[PDB]
């Protein structure tokens, strides 16, 4: 019962001279000590072996068979592993031992998240958030929401977090994507804002306030906030596609193609880079690049409209027409709020001559109606033509 | 189930025998190279300089290595005649449990794989490891129903154990539960 | 590995054999990253034990 | 560089923490001399050292671990 | 006629989410003539072997 | 040439590394190397019209298994890239057929199924690859990935830990490893 | 018996708060006790209990005004005990068990084992952090009264001591080992010496003097030339490039089609996996299999493995050899011995077939290119 010494070998992230002690310790009084076994589970713990500290954490439980402390490190070490189902009813004992603990309720919660059980998960996370509230209390119920139905809830109990323990950067950035998904816009830079204040440069709430400030024009002011942090991250294609279009928004298409094709480089799967450089391609006029990559991304998202209306802009000016009316033909039973698609079918008809159909898809648009500077021309000047 | 496990525990015996032998080697292999890069460093040297010292901890080390050598063979041998041994025990045990549950050909078969894996041990492979990972996941998807002792216990692993308890009390296990009305499927 | 002829054992960074990131350019090991040209005394490497090299 | 190094030490045994490690003139005259209640290499030997400038002079026997 | 209006905006990263990274496409290194002789001389006495 | 080629495609400059393996290709050099770094060049440089002739001449002009699998396993990136993911997975395969030890194409292979959904086969392709190339971190860190988004704390810190040994700087493997040691404390 | 055992100790001052005064002793127990004694231990004077096992002390004040006694304890929390307490009644959390602690005029310190530094307020509320680039391994109470400089000596993993203090960059030294204990006194005769005792054993003195912009790739002329000629001319391109592909589509499936064919692919219902590895560079091999079941739950029962070799150039003791029920997620490795019987140095394939004992086609087959001999 001397294990001071075996607990500041522990402390010191010593784990070498520590495990002598415990053999030692071992060979002095056989066991029984409760608190050798505990810290060499704690040892193997902190390494990263589980498979042993589990063993370790269950002698302990069979040598203290009443202790709440002790089925908590076994059920910790079942739940550190895939097994969930046996996590929960190791929980469940020690929760029937006491039910005081605020712990059991929250990993409790997480395990149920993880077999999809929602309702009992947000019960187990209630009792925890009315027994002493932490803010991962909070973060999980957040997923839950999220994960389970809308936004109406998760926007509301991430807003009761923030309001205390404010300084804190997780609930702050993922509040204000939150918003940011959501309709509200000042409020998710408020958030953000708030976030780049506390911490002046993670990734997380540069990248989402760098796409707000591109999305309401500012393309200058969110290319400085990415070279803040566009040297902690040297490699990430999110960054990479999001200063390829701060350049595309201030013509530079250059530049927007080379920073998008080191981002599709490191990231050969995702359809928005790809969905970016044939858009580019098609304002440069490439027309055999840009339907490469947007037949690409086509591929990695068939059920999208305005992918398939810029497939069909391409192809409309590679000789192939016919194509180009599928295309549209898909565009047009996929797309619902966008007109755009509606118009450049109704031009490709017109220089087609076909002229009939071309009040049908005429039609189509103005049942849509957004207003871009150039999308209001073309669209009259079709008009005075039909 | 008695007399079966003594040659269970003879075998893994053997095995153990033979990994203390096999790391007794290891250290003695270790040692020899480094006394004979010694004494080929003092060979690149051209001026003279004495070492009887160091050949005569050569020679001792030497016949050290070839010692444990012969040792690791007749542990293997030894450790072959004892896998012979434990096959047919394991052999009968399997005839035993069939004739003692009525089992159907298919139900002998699943027996016959799960308890009669492989032809010798080898050092990545052996046989306690394979069977005892064969019934745990028996255990574990055909006859056991809670899920605290599917994770604790019933845990499949093939790395050499430190002791026959687990591979015994999961024999014990099964036969048990074959008693009392559980049937072997697959899936 | 049983061949020692370097005099320094901890020579400073830069005066001993012993760019584009593993994101972007492929290795044949941890360190040295492919080459472009295979000269037939080419090391990309060095195996450390005897029992790294066998296996 | 804000440090003299009066004594940098890289091959005594000296296994102490700083609980254990306590200064004073235990003997009188006004001279420091640094106590050190250490367990030795592991938790065999612990033996009390008494430095006094450089070098050791003393190391008591203990009956357990300090 | 009339040109084929374009989105202009585009398509932003709001998250950073892990993802499964591929390795990287792969050129081969070009071989020496020591080390195309040396293979060469290798597979010849294969060959002049085999054939017996 | 050769060198600063190859340095010349890796620093995002593909056009200047095809400048200087069609020198290459000027001067009389016929190879398989050649000829799939050409196809390489031309496909990243978007040459598209050069691209897959040059890997067919690769094809042909491969004289061992393992450079077969390595056309295949570039054949399997120009699939990715133009946006098929069957004829990647049959060319990943292929390159697996040709060369059993390919840990890349297991490695993509995995992330392809993966994609489809097939977790299982995914890690036992992942096991495979980085028990086949342990200097690797792209198995590495995409069975940390996958073990991490089902549970399995300890395989995922065992993975990542080895990422991290492979390839250090890389962000993501902090950020995992942060992330179990915070689960672990 | 009943066994106990003290964990650490501590004094206190008696009424005048300098060194010419008495201090009296305080200690903490395993069984769950704090004990303050008279400072000369004859009589216990104050007993205290504790919620948890304590780890380190530390106490501030006068015994008959008032002293405070923060017990850090290893239950992941501190607690300030104070005069009439039949419980602490206070308790601090900090979120890990501390690897030390340091008590400056005001202010208290606490080392935490995630590796930072936090200062809180005797009152309960946390007032600063941060964080070491190290693993801390002990703490200690910097002093210098010709200065009025009092900070905190961290000892780390790295070999150094470092820290931020209010306004002044102080406590920065290096080390060649690290540092695992420290004392600050007054030694020999100067007043300002400093003890360390590192990791390997060791001893360190040192006296202090008195005397106190992106990376945008560049697009040469080849890209624009090249950028022209797919502008004038991008539909021979286009066309060119699906003729291609189609042309690919179409070899690809043929060579796949050929090797199911041929059961070529090592990882193609039936779900199982296989590779071989080769391990010696003599005149014999270890040839490994390794074999796995890549499935959510279902063994595989009835499969068996067969080498096909050159029986001239290769000796192998069991070519045909069952397989054990492959557990769902488990790597099996079967071990074989190939030897080269070839007296040169001649290579050759080996091929390894896993197939179901009743049928007679190959599930899977794998090919192992032989290395050359190296033998005699």
């Amino acid at each position: 019962k001397q294990n001071w010494l075996i607990h500041l070998y522990y402390i010191q992230k010593d784990y070498e001279a520590c495990k002598a002690v415990i053999k030692e310790q071992l060979q002095e009084t056989h066991g029984l000590c409760e608190y050798a076994i505990y810290v060499q589970a704690l040892i193997f713990r902190l390494e990263g072996n589980i498979q042993e500290s589990l063993r370790l954490f269950q002698m302990c439980a069979f040598l203290s068979p009443q202790c709440a402390d002790n089925l908590k490190q076994v059920a910790r070490s079942l739940f550190l592993l895939g097994k969930h189902k046996a996590a929960i009813e190791v929980y469940n004992e020690a929760a029937k031992l006491n039910q005081k603990d605020w712990e059991i309720c929250h990993n409790l919660g997480v395990c149920y998240i993880y077999l999809k059980q929602f309702d009992k998960a947000q019960d187990q996370l209630h009792n925890a958030l009315h027994l002493n509230r932490h803010d991962l209390t909070y973060i999980m119920l957040g997923k839950i929401f999220l994960l389970k139905g809308d936004l109406d809830k998760a926007i509301e109990i991430y807003k009761k977090a923030v309001e205390f323990s404010p300084e804190n950067t997780e609930l702050l950035t993922t509040l204000g994507l939150l918003y940011l998904q959501l309709g509200i816009y000042q409020k998710a830079f408020e958030h953000l804002g708030n976030t780049l204040t506390y911490d002046p440069t993670n990734y997380k709430a540069i990248l989402a306030a760098g796409s707000m400030m591109q999305t309401h024009g500012d393309f200058d002011v969110a290319l400085t906030k990415y070279k803040v942090v566009a040297c902690a991250v040297i490699e990430s294609p999110p960054l990479w596609n999001n200063i390829g279009m701060c350049f595309f928004g201030k013509k530079k298409y250059v530049a927007a193609i080379s920073c998008l094709k080191r981002a599709n480089y490191l990231a050969p799967l995702d359809w928005k880079i790809l969905y970016n450089l044939g858009l580019v391609h098609l304002t440069m006029q490439q027309y055999a690049s840009a339907f490469h990559f947007l037949s690409a991304a086509i591929n990695f998202q068939p059920k999208m409209g305005e992918l398939y209306m810029l497939l069909a802009v391409a192809l409309t000016n590679l000789e192939d027409s016919e194509n180009a009316k599928r295309a549209y033909e898909e565009a047009v039973r996929l797309d619902k709020c966008n007109p755009l698609v509606n118009l450049n079918y109704a031009v490709l008809l017109y220089n087609q001559g076909e002229k009939r159909d071309a009040l049908a898809q005429y039609q189509e648009m103005e049942k849509k109606v957004s207003s871009s500077l150039e999308f209001d021309p073309e669209m009259v000047e079709v008009a005075q033509k039909l | 189930l008695e007399e079966y496990f003594e040659l269970i525990d003879h075998h893994f015996e053997l095995r153990i025998n033979g990994e203390k032998l096999e790391e007794l080697l290891s250290e003695r292999a270790v040692q020899f190279r480094a006394i004979q890069r010694r004494l080929l460093t003092r060979f690149k040297d051209k001026t003279p300089a004495p070492l009887q010292h160091l050949d005569t901890l050569l020679d001792g080390t030497y016949k050290q290595v070839i010692a444990l050598a012969d040792a690791v063979e007749e542990n293997q041998d030894n450790l072959f005649q004892s896998f012979t041994r434990l096959k047919s025990a394991t052999h009968l045990v399997i005839l035993l449990i069939g004739l003692w549950q009525k089992l159907s050909a298919d139900q002998i078969a699943i027996l016959e794989a799960a308890f009669l894996p492989l032809q010798q041990d080898t050092q990545e492979l052996g046989w306690e490891e394979t069977v005892d990972a064969a019934l745990s996941h028996l255990l574990k998807t055909c006859l056991s129903k809670s899920s605290k002792e599917q994770a604790l216990n019933l845990n499949s692993q093939l790395g050499i154990p430190k002791d026959t308890s687990q591979l015994k009390k999961h024999i014990t296990l099964f036969c048990d539960r074959l008693a009392k009305g559980g049937r072997l499927c697959l899936s | 590995i049983l061949d020692e002829n370097a005099i320094a054992q901890v020579p400073r960074p830069g005066t001993s054999l012993k760019g584009p990131s593993p994101a972007v350019r492929p290795v044949t090991q941890a360190g040295r990253p492919i080459t472009g040209f295979l000269r037939p005394s080419t090391q990309s490497g060095r195996p450390g034990t005897i029992e790294q090299a066998i296996k | 560089s804000k440090w003299l190094d009066s004594l940098s030490d890289s091959m005594a045994n000296i296994h102490t923490f700083s609980a254990c490690l306590a200064l004073a003139d235990f003997h009188g005259d006004g001279e420091y001399k640094l106590a050190m209640g250490d367990l030795g290499p592991d938790g065999r030997q612990p033996r009390l050292k008494v430095l006094k400038g450089h070098t050791l002079v003393s190391q008591k026997p203990l009956p357990d671990l300090p | 006629m009339f040109r084929e209006v374009l989105p202009k905006q585009g398509q932003l990263y709001v998250e950073d989410i892990t993802t499964m990274v591929l390795c990287k496409p792969k050129l081969l290194p070009l071989k020496s003539l020591t080390l195309e002789k040396l293979e060469k001389m290798q597979q010849a006495a294969q060959d002049t072997i085999h054939q017996q | 040439i050769a060198c600063i080629g190859s340095n010349h495609f890796y620093t995002d400059q593909p056009e200047v590394a095809l400048r200087f393996y069609r020198r290459l290709l000027q001067m009389g050099v016929y190879n398989c190397q050649l000829f799939n770094n050409l196809g390489l060049c031309c496909f990243y440089a978007q040459q598209y019209d050069m691209t897959l002739t040059s890997f067919e001449r690769a094809l042909s002009l491969a004289e061992n298994e393992e450079e077969v699998a390595d056309v295949w396993y570039n054949l399997g990136h120009v699939a990715v890239g133009t946006g098929d993911t069957n004829l990647a997975h049959q060319c990943f395969r292929l390159a697996l057929v040709s060369n059993n030890q390919h840990a890349e194409a297991y490695n993509n292979l995995a992330v392809l199924e993966m994609r489809r959904g097939h977790v299982e086969q995914a890690k036992a392709l992942l096991q495979t690859a980085s028990s086949l190339a342990p200097h690797m971190y792209e198995p590495h860190f995409n069975f940390a990935t996958i073990s991490d988004k089902i549970g399995d704390l300890q395989r995922s810190y065992a993975a990542a830990k080895k990422s991290e040994a492979a390839f250090p700087d890389h962000v993501d493997t902090q950020h995992l490893i942060k992330q179990l040691e915070q689960h672990f404390a | 018996r009943r066994q106990t055992v003290i964990t650490t100790m501590t004094t206190l001052k008696k009424n005048l708060a300098d060194e010419d005064a008495v201090s009296c002793l305080v200690l903490g127990t395993e069984n769950k006790e704090l004990l303050v004694l008279d400072p000369e231990a004859f009589t216990i004077l104050a007993k205290m209990s504790l919620p948890s096992v304590p780890a380190f002390l530390e106490a501030s004040g006068q015994f008959d005004v008032e002293f405070r006694l923060a017990a850090a304890c290893r239950n992941g929390s501190i607690y300030i005990l104070r005069r009439d307490s039949k419980r602490p009644k206070y308790c601090i959390e900090l979120g890990a068990q501390p690897v030390g602690l340091v008590g400056v005029h005001k202010v208290l310190v606490v080392g935490s084992n995630q590796d930072s530094l936090h200062g809180f307020t005797y009152k309960g509320k946390r007032l600063w952090t941060v964080q070491m680039p190290a693993a801390i391994l002990a703490m200690n109470l910097l002093e210098q009264h010709s200065r009025g400089l009092q900070a905190v000596m961290a000892a780390l993993a790295n070999e150094e001591v470092r820290i931020y203090h209010d306004k002044v960059l102080l406590n920065v030294i290096r080390t060649p080992e690290a540092v695992t204990s420290l004392c600050f006194g007054r030694y020999g005769r100067e007043d300002n010496t400093l003890i360390m005792t590192t990791l390997g054993g060791g001893l360190i003195i040192k006296i202090l003097k008195r005397t106190a912009k992106l990376n945008v790739p560049r697009k040469t002329r080849l890209y624009v030339d090249q950028t022209l000629r797919e502008r004038e001319a991008g539909t021979a391109m286009h066309r060119t490039f699906q003729a291609d592909l189609y042309l690919l589509r179409l070899r690809a499936a043929r060579a796949y089609v050929q090797a199911l064919e041929s059961s070529l692919s090592p990882v193609s219902r039936e779900p199982l996996k296989l590779h071989a590895v080769v391990q010696g560079l003599g005149p014999t091999f270890k040839l490994t299999l390794h074999l796995q079941n890549t499935s959510t739950a279902r063994p595989i029962l009835g499969l068996v493995v067969c080498f096909l070799y050159n029986e001239v150039l290769y000796a192998l003791p069991r070519a045909f050899f069952k397989v054990p029920l492959l557990v769902p997620g488990l790597n099996y490795p079967l071990e074989t011995f190939v030897k080269s019987l070839s007296d040169k140095g001649i290579s050759d394939i080996i091929k390894v077939l896993v197939l179901r004992e009743g049928q007679s086609t190959p599930l899977l087959s794998a090919h192992i290119n032989m290395p050359m001999s190296e033998g005699l």
